[PDB]
RNA sequence: UAAUUGCGAUAACGAACGAGACCUUAACCUACUAAAUAGUGGUGCUAGCAUUUGCUGGUUAUCCACUUCUUAGAGGGACUAUCGGUUUCAAGCCGAUGGAAGUUUGAGGCAAUAACAGGUCUGUGAUGCCCUUAGACGUUCUGGGCCGCACGCGCGCUACACUGACGGAGCCAGCGAGUCUAACCUUGGCCGAGAGGUCUUGGUAAUCUUGUGAAACUCCGUCGUGCUGGGGAUAGAGCAUUGUAAUUAUUGCUCUUCAACGAGGAAUUCCUAGUAAGCGCAAGUCAUCAGCUUGCGUUGAUUACGUCCCUGCCCUUUGUACACACC
């Protein structure tokens, strides 16, 4: 009983916070195809902003897309929980983030380049790139290309 | 009462010991035993463990 | 006590076995053969079955009382709740523990290894056994050590 | 890569093929037509909602339908 | 006149067998209800390890059983009687434990 | 396979030789004949005495052998 | 009153006690009706006695299985046999030699056994593998 | 296979069961080839097939046809190895399992 | 003539129970129904939203009907399943303590099921009494 | 014949060990003894619906009765029984019937002589000799290391997907373990997304944890041939638990990151039925840590019922320039 009779409003790859987001596939994992932003989060993202999740993205356009990306970006206000976010309890402010599509990678790296200058251990292995975590390198790790 | 001379042994091996050879390797602690295995199939018999099966 | 029936058990054969090594330490002189608990509430009989029991109550049973003091400190009982007694051991020859004690005195007194196996061995089959065999076995004349088996009479093993 | 929507063309088709042949199925609707699966699957809702076709099991990993008589 | 439970245990099943039957006899002749004696599933002790001293050789293994027999008889009798029973029914590793409730 | 050891064989013989009036043609009478007859000290090599019994007595009954 | 007699049905580990008893005629399982039991395709399998023999033969029995222990194909695999030896148990009892025999030409004629159990019973596993017949890879080199 | 006879039947209005059978009577390899030790290139010789060795192969050969053809596809398991019974019904050069019968019977009559 | 939860089917019944307790709606859920994952051993929430507390409450109601007495530790031991730990083997790991309690003390507030001694919840008079009528009418639908 | 297992032959006769016999376990017992620490049926009290008797339940001081299922102890049962073939017509073998069971019924335990210059002095207050024995190679304390990574191998665990992943519901085991002068297995109630925390409770245990409500499965739904919702390595942030102490993350949980892998070359392992394989659970080590082992149960195929071709083994004959013996 669920088919849809709209004609020309459908549209194929669309854009979304600097990402290449696929337009026939279901809109919770096209989220998912956007980066710094999994499964578990857009599936809840759309729920929260009543944007219908029995279909894929061709329409489902414009206002509750931007209704999507305003939550993504300001989670806290809208009753999303505080462990739910990828970064609490931060470096030097203690606000919760959420970092997305670019800011994931430059974050990473900058706690990264944070912990490099003090000089911890943890730095030390980032900078020969071996496993940094307590793992056995003796016999895996092999091939690192 | 001497301090400097013990180090916290209240967990884990080294608190066990095997009751016939104090041994810290290979206890068996299953039913309060408390005894290295090998001691543990010398003295079997007269423990009153039998092999069956 | 409140303890498992399970883990009493196991506990009384790890008495058992307190016991027979205790006795084996010191009461090798006149050949030990096996103790016995014969456990009874309020005082627990434990008996001894030896070769020379006039050499466990030799002196006024001065040994066997303080053995009895030394089993009753050593396993935290209230005292008059254990009383060794002593046995002859019917059939004395037919005791493999017995005659591994007696062939041990005859080592240490240095008794050449063929004479004093013969010697256990025909003793055995004159006291009345069905099969008997003594394998010592180590370094008895030269460096390389050799087990020589001295088998006689009838012997299953399966 | 397939056609996850109907755009009428589609619609129009299946309702024109729905006589062509006997046995219908999921698969059988992806490899005569052009649908990727789960429109094939609301579809398949949609003619047992007003049936030209009839059903033999309807199980869940796979329905067997065939025409109306 | 009271309500007691005697509850035995043992390794050895041929002199906890002849416990029993000297303890169904005894209250047999002194009969209280009949209670024949209620026989409890057989503890198996399991105990498995290695046969090799060290570590080398074919890795086989050995399980020792420990088999633990274990009955209760219920018993509504007086006090003389009551001792008379649990003093003179006791024989070696069989081990007899009696309780009032 | 089902070959039969000395013991039963050795055994049955035993008993066909001195105890052939008494012994029958059936297993069951046979096998209580050994349990009465032989303290024997294991079931089942009870009933393998009796199996070679009884099948004796079938071929003593057929002809003449020689053991 | 109340002419009953008790059955067993056993496969691996599942026993299934039926009570079988002279009532209005119906068959149920767990509290439950047959035609509930939940192996999906082995609907039939419970049916195949109540139906070979014949619905006739049951329309004057009440009989209530309590079923414990064993996997699924092991529960249904046990009700079969009590919905069967209760028959057999039943009609040895009650009713005529000639009937309860011609059941049993049908059900060994037929069979999976159902009347008899199956003597195949897991045997222990063995050190050296993780199987009771298999043993851990060996390398060689 | 509950599934697989019902579109047996929605195929074709026969009996499933004699659409099993006659796929197994055309799919049973008649000739089979056998190895013989020969010194040099260890040669093989062509022997026929025991009538049990026959329906073994041949349901080997549908269920291994059927594997194969729907491991990485939208058909399942049921409509392959429905279509591929149907041409086993009717030997069409198209089922797996005459295919292979097929290089059976030339390879031994190849190699006797 | 005689209706029993027994004597109709599992999942039909469960769905009649989920559309009746949605046409209520007295059921007072929390506010992180869409928050969770229903155990840790799961990775996705569940699909339909709309209505999977309801069905936990179906669900749960019958399961107390069937059983005499059971708690949140039974319910989270039934209701969990295989947690996916990577490259490790599957282990069975318990669903949600807090979700099997809010629907054990909403059924509660309802009046479906109730503390039961020696520890406990069982089922209730009118939650009895409910479930058997709806039952009939799962039995009665047919045509 | 599985078997120097037997029939027999016979300068050998009479014996012995081993094999077998034996013991344990898994199967059968509506035949015995029993049993609120296992159950069942009825009776009372009580709850629903139908009401017309009924169906599903609950109930410890409601009793009464029984042992089919459950436990055991004592026994019985299978010995290849009967029959038909085949064999000097003997040992036996094959087929069928009956039977719970007809591959020594299945599986183990134990298991000879002679050896290896097999492993182990790091299990042993078992040890000879040598070394050391007081700024000791004794012992103890602090901190590291045993995890260190260009690489090469050996056990495995996840997988490379629709016979599937996920999401709901359905819903079933067996082997076992558990606290006393200790703090174990934990029910139930409450807080918490979760891990976990807190207040109590039961259990020294067929009673309580625990019907261990296990997982694979079953049903209905989402996905859709896309390295994709497969796969979850490598990473970052946070929250908890154990511990004196977690930093080279102990583990557990949450979010995010989402790599190789598209069924694997030469080669090579295991396996003949409730076996392989899939699936989980318990125990061991354990304060914490299973991808390991030892057991257990759940689901349960295919293909042989042979041969000596490869790898070897046993016996006999034969050849030998080998005897540390074909390396
Ligand atoms: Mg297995
Ligand atoms: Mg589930
Ligand atoms: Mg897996
Ligand atoms: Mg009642
Ligand atoms: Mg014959
Ligand atoms: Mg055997
Ligand atoms: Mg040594
Ligand atoms: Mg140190
Ligand atoms: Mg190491
Ligand atoms: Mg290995
Ligand atoms: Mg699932
Ligand atoms: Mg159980
Ligand atoms: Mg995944
Ligand atoms: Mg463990
Ligand atoms: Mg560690
Ligand atoms: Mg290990
Ligand atoms: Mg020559
Ligand atoms: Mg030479
Ligand atoms: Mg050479
Ligand atoms: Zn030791």
């Amino acid at each position: 009983s669920l088919v849809v009779q709209e004609q020309g409003s459908f549209q194929h790859i669309l854009r979304l916070l600097n990402t290449n987001v696929d337009g026939n596939i279901k809109i919770v994992y096209a989220l998912t195809t956007i980066k710094g932003v999994g499964r578990r989060y857009s599936n809840l993202v759309c729920k929260k902003a009543d944007v219908d999740l029995h279909k894929r993205a061709g329409e489902l356009t414009q206002e509750e897309l931007e209704r999507i990306v305003q939550i993504m970006q300001n989670p806290t206000h809208y009753k999303i929980p505080a462990w739910f976010l990828n970064r609490q309890n931060d470096i030097t402010d203690g606000k919760d983030y959420h970092t997305l599509a670019n800011n994931v990678e430059s974050k990473l790296r900058d706690d990264l380049e944070r912990l490099k200058k003090i000089r911890a251990h943890r730095g030390i292995r980032h900078f020969w790139g071996l496993r940094v975590r307590g793992q056995h390198t003796k016999t895996t790790g092999r091939r690192r290309a | 009462e001497n301090v400097w001379f013990s180090h916290p042994r209240r967990y884990g091996k080294g608190s066990r010991q095997c009751r016939v050879c104090s041994s810290h390797t290979g206890l068996i602690r299953k039913y309060g035993l408390n005894i290295c295995r090998q001691c543990f199939r010398e003295k079997a018999n007269d423990i009153g463990f039998n092999k069956f099966r | 006590a409140l303890i498992s029936k399970k883990r009493k058990l196991v506990a009384d054969g790890v008495f058992y076995a307190e016991l027979n090594e205790f006795f084996t330490r010191e009461l090798a002189e006149e050949g030990y053969s096996g103790v016995e608990v014969r456990v009874t509430p309020t005082k627990t009989e434990v008996i001894i079955r030896a070769t020379r029991t006039q050499d466990v109550l030799g002196e006024n049973g001065r040994r066997i009382n303080e053995l009895t003091l030394l089993v009753q400190k050593r396993f935290k009982y209230a005292p008059g709740t254990i009383v060794l007694y002593a046995e002859r051991v019917q059939d004395r020859g037919l005791s493999a523990v017995a005659q591994a004690e007696s062939m041990k005195f005859k080592l240490l007194n240095g008794l050449a290894i063929r004479r004093a196996a013969y010697g256990v061995v025909r003793y055995v089959m004159e006291s009345g056994a069905k099969g008997c065999e003594v394998v010592v076995s180590g370094k008895l004349r030269a460096a390389r050590a050799k087990a020589m088996k001295f088998a006689d009479g009838f012997l299953i093993h399966s | 890569q397939h056609a996850v929507i109907l755009d009428q063309e589609k619609y129009d088709r299946i309702l024109k093929e729905v006589p062509t042949y006997r046995y219908v199925s999921v698969s059988v609707l992806v490899d005569r037509l052009k649908i990727g699966g789960s429109l094939a699957r609301i579809a398949l809702r949609h003619l047992e909602k007003e049936g030209i076709i009839k059903p033999i099991s309807k199980h869940s990993k796979q329905a067997i339908y065939t025409r109306a008589t | 006149i009271i309500k007691i439970r005697i509850t035995l245990t043992s390794t050895k099943v041929k002199q906890l067998e002849n416990v029993s039957s000297n303890i169904v006899k005894n209250a047999e002749q002194h009969n209280l209800v009949k209670k024949g004696p209620v026989r409890l599933p057989t503890k198996v002790l399991k105990i498995s390890t290695r046969k090799t001293p060290n570590g080398e050789g074919s890795k086989t293994w050995e399980t020792y059983e420990m088999r633990i027999h274990k009955r209760y008889i219920d018993l509504e009798a007086p006090v003389q009687i009551v001792k008379r029973i649990t003093q003179i029914t006791i024989e070696p590793g069989v081990d007899v434990e009696v309780v009032v409730a | 396979g089902r070959v039969r050891t000395k013991t039963v064989k050795r055994a049955s013989k035993a008993l066909i030789e001195r105890y052939y009036p008494k012994l029958t043609l059936d297993f069951q009478t046979n096998k209580r004949l050994c349990d009465e007859i032989a303290t024997i000290q294991s079931k089942r090599l009870r009933n393998k005495i009796a199996g070679y019994t009884t099948h004796l007595m079938k071929r003593i009954q057929k002809g003449p052998v020689r053991g | 009153a109340v002419p009953s007699v008790q059955t067993f049905g056993k496969k691996k580990s599942a026993t299934a006690v039926a009570h079988v008893k002279a009532g209005k005629g119906l068959i149920k399982v767990n509290g439950s009706p047959i035609t509930l039991v939940e192996p999906e395709i082995l609907r039939f399998k419970v049916y195949e006695p109540l139906l070979l023999v014949g619905l006739d033969k049951f329309s004057n029995i009440d009989i209530r299985v309590r079923v414990t222990g064993g996997g699924h194909v092991s529960q249904v695999y046990a009700i079969r046999q009590a919905i069967a030896k209760g028959l057999v148990a039943y009609h040895q009892k009650y009713v005529d030699e000639q009937s309860k025999n011609e059941l049993k030409k049908a059900f060994t004629s037929y069979d999976r056994t159902l009347l008899i159990a199956d003597s195949r019973r897991p045997e222990p596993k063995k050190f050296g593998g993780k199987g009771a017949r298999s043993r851990f890879q060996k390398s060689y080199r | 296979i509950k599934h697989t006879l019902d579109i047996i039947n929605v195929l074709t209005d026969q009996n499933p069961i004699q659409v099993v059978v006659d796929a197994i009577t055309n799919t049973g390899p008649r000739e089979d080839t056998t190895r013989v030790g020969g010194g040099g290139a260890a040669r093989r010789q062509a022997v026929d097939v025991s009538p049990l060795r026959r329906v073994n192969q041949a349901i080997a050969l549908l269920t291994i046809g059927a594997r194969e053809a729907a491991f990485r596809n939208i058909k399942t398991i049921a409509e392959t190895l429905a279509e591929e019974l149907i041409n086993a019904a009717k030997g069409s050069s198209t089922s797996y399992a005459i295919k292979k019968k097929d290089e059976l019977e030339r390879v031994a009559k190849s190699n006797r | 003539p005689g209706v029993s939860v027994r004597d109709v089917a599992a999942q039909d019944f469960i769905n009649a129970y989920a559309s009746f307790l949605q046409r209520q709606g007295k059921l007072e859920v929390p506010g992180y129904v869409d928050i969770v994952k229903t155990s840790s051993g799961n990775e996705m929430p569940p699909q339909d939203a709309e209505g999977w507390f309801y069905k936990r409450a179906a669900s749960v109601a019958r399961h107390i009907y069937m059983r005499k007495q059971v708690g949140v530790g039974k319910l989270n031991k039934l209701y969990g399943g295989a947690k996916s730990r990577g490259v490790r083997p599957y282990k069975h790991i318990d669903a949600s303590g807090s979700i099997n309690r809010k629907v054990l003390q909403a059924l509660e507030k309802i009046g479906i099921v109730e503390i039961s001694p020696k520890g406990g919840r069982r089922i209730s008079e009118n939650g009895q009494r409910d479930l058997d009528r709806i039952a009939a009418q799962t039995l009665e639908e047919d045509e």
